[PDB]
C-alpha cells in the first residue's frame, strides 16, 4: 500500500515506534528494547489496497458491480498485511523464552 | 543456503533438541539473522540460547555477533551471516 507523506489524508501506513521501556515492559523483555509497530490512518472514499485477500477480492468484486449493501458500508484504514517478529522475554517462571510472535508489525494498510 | 547454530539450554523442560543447526526461513526480500543469548557471571560464560532470528534492523549489516549494551543481566547477540552466531563477543558502546 501507501506510506504517509502528509497533506493527503488517504489510507496510508504511519510509522510508529514502541519502546518497551516506556510502557514498562523492559523488565520482562530482554530483546529487543523496542520495535516499529506502526498503524494505519486516513480517510477512505469510494477493499482499497494493492494486494488484497481472496475474501476481500470476492466482496470487492460484488462492490464494483453495484450489488448492495456493499455500497452502504463503511470503509476504514485497517492493516492488511502483518509481519511476525522475534522476541527474547521472560516466562511466567522467569524462564528465558524466544518466540516468533505473529501479527507484530503492520506492513500494509488498506480500506475495509 | 542460510542456517544458524542452534542451542537450547532449556532442552529438557521444553522437550526439544539441545544442539544442531537451524535453517533460517524468512519472507522474500526480508533479511535473515542468527542470535545468541548468554550469561557472563564474573567471566565464566554460560550460553542460554542460540538460533535463527527474524528480520530485525538491529541485526542488519553485522557479520560479527557482538553485545554493545552496558553490563546487562542477560547478554543478547544478533547478526547477519551463516553461522554468524558461532562466536560472540562483548564490546559495550559508551
Ligand atoms: C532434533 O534431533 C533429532 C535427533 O538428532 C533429529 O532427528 C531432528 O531432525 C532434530 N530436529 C531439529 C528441528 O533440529
Ligand atoms: C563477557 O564475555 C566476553 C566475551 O564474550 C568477555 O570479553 C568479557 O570479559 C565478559 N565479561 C566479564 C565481566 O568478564
Amino acid at each position: 500500500g501507501l506510506e504517509c507523506d502528509g497533506k493527503v489524508n488517504i489510507c496510508c501506513k504511519k510509522q510508529f515506534f514502541v519502546s518497551f521501556k516506556d510502557i514498562g515492559w523492559n523488565d520482562w523483555i530482554i530483546a529487543p528494547s523496542g520495535y516499529h509497530a506502526n498503524y494505519c490512518e486516513g480517510e477512505c472514499p469510494s477493499t482499497s489496497g494493492s494486494s488484497l485477500s481472496f475474501h476481500s477480492t470476492v466482496i470487492n468484486h460484488y462492490r464494483m458491480r453495484g450489488h448492495s449493501p456493499f455500497a452502504n458500508l463503511k470503509s476504514c484504514c485497517v492493516p492488511t498485511k502483518l509481519r511476525p517478529m522475534s522476541m527474547l522475554y521472560y516466562d511466567d517462571g522467569q524462564n528465558i523464552i524466544k518466540k516468533d510472535i505473529q501479527n507484530m508489525i503492520v506492513e500494509e494498510c488498506g480500506c475495509s | 543456503t542460510q542456517e544458524c547454530l542452534f542451542f537450547n539450554a532449556n532442552w529438557e523442560k521444553d522437550r526439544t533438541n539441545q544442539t544442531g543447526v537451524e535453517p533460517c526461513y524468512g519472507d522474500k526480500d526480508k533479511r535473515r539473522h542468527c542470535f545468541a543469548t548468554w550469561k557472563n557471571i564474573s567471566g565464566s560464560i554460560e550460553i542460554v540460547k542460540q538460533g535463527c532470528w527474524l528480520d530485525d534492523i538491529n541485526c542488519y549489516d553485522r557479520t560479527d555477533c557482538v553485545e554493545k549494551k552496558d553490563s546487562p543481566e542477560v547478554y543478547f547477540c544478533c547478526c547477519e551471516g551463516n553461522m554468524c552466531n558461532e562466536k560472540f563477543s562483548y564490546f559495550p558502546e559508551m
